């Protein structure tokens, strides 16, 4: 029985670290997306603004 | 009415009663609890509700009372309780003045100071294995760390904490099975039964302030 006592409990902390865990990688996903869409945005402002005082 | 008892001979002379009473103590420990064991579930089904509530009810009174370490100690303080509380509830509860022995009454393994000194030296020997394992073989609790001349204070001190305890869990049983026995002469049961509810409610105590007691000596001797 004190196995049962530690497997309900530890099923339900393991969730627990398991439901913690997905939300830190969700804000790394919004981190990487913060990246990379400013990645692409920056990449066109450098390109645009060397090119263009490059052949001015 | 009754104080005797009648002897079993092996050589030497023991109880017939403490024997063949505790004997169903031990069936209906086992026989019961072993059935919710057999398929156990995530969820707990019904009547493993009842087993698990006394299993976490004696992580209560092991953790609150020793420490840290009181996993070890629930299998010892889980018999103490259990083999204490339901000695007191078969002796109250199963009818067993209609069996006849041709000696002596049936109530409890508890009556005599046979069961009742030899739970309070398992309960003795457990806290002088748990004093001598953990803490060093040469001092220990004993050791007189306060003042030098308090060595006759806690000599005597190694005496009285099994025989009080023995005697607390001795008396009230066998008071409470005299006043069963002597209103019985007097009155049929239709008026002592109040007072069998006043006994059958201190019957399962005395078991608890034992095993509470018994873990409070463990985490004494851990110190």
């Amino acid at each position: 029985l004190g196995d049962f006592m530690d497997k309900r409990d530890a099923s339900i902390k393991e969730q627990l670290s398991g439901v913690k865990d997905t939300s830190s990688e969700v804000k790394q996903l919004e981190e990487q997306a913060n990246a990379v869409m400013r990645a692409a945005r920056a990449e066109i402002s450098a390109a645009l603004n060397k090119m263009k005082k490059e052949t001015q | 009415v009754g104080q005797h008892f009648y002897w079993q001979i092996g050589g030497f002379q023991i109880h017939g009663q403490v024997l063949i009473t505790s004997w169903v103590v031990i069936a209906i420990l086992l026989g019961s609890a072993a059935i919710a064991v057999r398929s156990p579930q995530t969820i707990p089904t019904g009547g493993q509700n009842f087993f698990e509530y006394v299993l976490e009810f004696i992580r209560d009174v092991s953790k609150t009372q020793i420490g840290e370490e009181y996993r070890p100690w629930v299998p010892f303080i889980g018999t103490m309780f259990l083999f204490i509380f339901v000695s007191n509830w078969s002796g109250a509860l199963l009818p067993w003045k209609i069996i006849q022995l041709p000696h002596g009454e049936l109530a409890a393994p508890t009556n005599d100071i046979n069961t009742t000194v030899a739970l309070a030296l398992l309960t003795s020997v457990a806290y002088f294995y748990a004093g001598l394992t953990k803490k060093g073989l040469g001092y220990f609790g004993k050791y007189i760390q306060p003042t030098p001349i308090l060595l006759p204070i806690n000599i005597l001190e190694d005496f009285t904490k099994p025989l009080s305890l023995s005697f607390r869990l001795f008396g009230n049983i066998l008071a409470d099975e005299l006043v069963v026995v002597v209103l019985v002469s007097l009155v049929p049961l239709v008026v002592p039964i109040p007072v069998m509810f006043l006994g059958l409610f201190t019957s399962g105590i005395q078991a608890l302030i034992f095993a509470t007691l018994a873990a409070a000596y463990i985490g004494e001797s851990l110190e």
